[PDB]
């Protein structure tokens, strides 16, 4: 398709905003390292102790 | 006579479980996803020069199989070979096809 | 976390404080109010955004590499090619896991630390004019209207100006 | 560690306390006794068992791989095969080393932290009725029999109930 | 860092203290003076030199390996050979980066911790004979000549010996 992306994989392009990816270990371009995890949430807040 | 002053911090109704060194799941007020897990399915023609191989592998476009002559003198950043690309010329074989192709 | 303030000596958080991360709640003669502390709130934020940048920094960027999917069985070289990628993915999958667990632990302790620092500082301002109720609240032993609270909140409260009044009420009236 | 309680302001530990990790020792009119604090003791334990699980989690699980021992000399491919394994073992040997050094440091600080939290909490209960002797012991300035100690230990001690008595003895009798 | 003393409640450091890392500055009747605390200064040093040794420890030591520079183009094996080295350098370049960022954060907190421990200890010595001015300085409410300061500094100050004098000046003279 006529779009913009610097990271290409057999599955299509994926945005490289994150540092890791779990789409394909085959990539070309500026791409997120591939890992086996489908998710890894980095805490960007303090602990939540609701009322 | 007296006054009360209480120090404190915020909280949100619904938080996000995260993992730490000592806890499997611990609720925090916010989190960001570090793993990109989806694609659109499409490959983008920018900023990398993508050459769609159509029905041709790189080799048949290299040698000159009639139906690949449309690729004469082409250049690419990334050549995209299709699973169903086929040869329609004199039967050949390449000893060390992998390295020639690479 | 390491400190004891958050999910510690401060029973719980304020779902209502939507203007800052850390804050104050008072109750004097004039009534009750609430106010976020922009200073400690920004220290936590700055630090968190600081690790965020380090983490989601600049991408791999690889071009021609080696094949990772194979249609025919070949043995020896293909074996080694796959092992190379496999052991790689495994090492990067560990790194990602650990990195995220360390950061998360630190983000918690750090934010627990900024709470506990707001407390000690505010505690050091009140001098002998107050006592800690043990729940993150200080009992101020003197008349403290709103402009008095504001000075504590904005760091200009002079303790001498209320010391004797304070001391009196504190020590057996 | 980072806190100062363990191997810090608390001279040493109690070889005799075999019922908990953290505890209390008092000396009042009725005599002397000892009791483990099950609450802080379980916080340290939970956290430690929590990292223990993360660490000794689920195994590699590899099947057909590549050869690592060779009987004949072959050059090029064999060179690369060995280097691949060697650089792998080296990277996993670093990870293991570092992981164990980080965890160990944290386990110490964390357990030093739970000691220091027991102290501040107990300190915040006593209000003006006590003073810290600087060795982890609080001098309680009022008559405190066993049921009085028990209430401190179980978190129900009311300081007002002994304040004036306390204040009196404290401030020049 | 996590504590609040350094670049925290202690406004700034002393460019002049060249005999220790942590220290004291007093102002009594006899005048003003300064002295480094060799004990806390050596705790920070020991710990820092301790990580320094761990880090710059014992070298790789590799002999015959694989080729990393190529004059002719060959494909498949050469592709894999380069990828093997490349992914290796990349993994070691991450390790080095992270290791240095973790250590640095810890060295700061740790040295912030030894400052804050000097404070609490000195604070626990003064008992009721002093108040904290909130800037790392204690206001001693009793006559304290040089030999008096020295005893605080060397850990032998007895608070009873000045308590009543202290208490008197403290509580409304
Ligand atoms: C990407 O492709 C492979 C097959 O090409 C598939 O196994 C994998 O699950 C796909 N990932 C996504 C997000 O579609
Ligand atoms: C959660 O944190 C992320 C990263 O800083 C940010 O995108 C978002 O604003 C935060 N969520 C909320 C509700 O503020
Ligand atoms: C602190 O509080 C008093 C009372 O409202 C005010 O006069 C003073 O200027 C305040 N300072 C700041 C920095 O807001
Ligand atoms: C605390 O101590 C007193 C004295 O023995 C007792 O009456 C009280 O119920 C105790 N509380 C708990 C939870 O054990
Ligand atoms: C502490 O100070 C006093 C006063 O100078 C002195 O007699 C005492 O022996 C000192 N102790 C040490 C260990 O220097």
């Amino acid at each position: 398709d006529t779009c913009i992306s610097e990271c290409i994989t057999p599955n299509g392009s994926i945005p490289n905003d994150k540092p890791f990816q779990n789409v394909n270990k085959i990539t070309y371009g500026a791409c997120p390292k591939y890992v086996k995890q489908n998710t890894l949430k980095l805490a960007t807040g303090m602990r939540n102790v609701p009322e | 006579s007296t006054a009360t002053l209480c120090l404190g911090h915020h909280a949100v109704p619904n938080g996000t479980l995260v993992k730490t060194i000592t806890d499997d799941q611990i609720e925090v007020t916010n989190a960001t996803e570090l793993v990109q897990s989806s694609s659109t399915g499409k490959i983008c023609n920018n900023p990398h020069r993508i050459l769609d191989g159509i029905d041709c592998t790189l080799i048949d476009a290299l040698l000159g199989d009639p139906h690949c002559d449309v690729f004469q003198n082409e250049t690419w950043d990334l050549f995209v070979e299709r699973s169903k690309a086929f040869s329609n010329c004199y039967p050949y074989d390449v000893p060390d096809y992998a390295s020639l192709r690479s | 976390g390491l400190f004891g303030a958050i999910a510690g000596f401060i029973e719980n958080g304020w779902e209502g404080m939507i203007d800052g991360w850390y804050g104050f709640r008072h109750q004097n003669s004039e009534g009750t109010g609430q106010a976020a502390d922009l200073k400690s709130t920004q220290a936590a934020i700055d630090q968190i955004n600081g690790k965020l940048n380090r983490v989601i920094e600049k991408t791999n960027e690889k071009f021609h590499q080696i094949e990772k999917e194979f249609s025919e069985v070949e043995g020896r070289i293909q074996d080694l090619e796959k092992y190379v990628e496999d052991t790689k993915i495994d090492l990067w999958s560990y790194n990602a896991e650990l990195l995220v667990a360390l950061e998360n632990q630190h983000t918690i302790d750090l934010t627990d630390s900024e709470m506990n620092k707001l407390f000690e500082k505010t505690r050091r301002q009140l001098r002998e004019n107050a006592e800690e109720m043990g729940n993150g609240c200080f009992k101020i032993y003197h008349k403290c209207d709103n402009a008095c609270i504001e000075s504590i909140r904005n760091g200009t409260y002079d303790h001498d100006v209320y010391r004797d009044e304070a001391l009196n009420n504190r020590f057996q009236i």
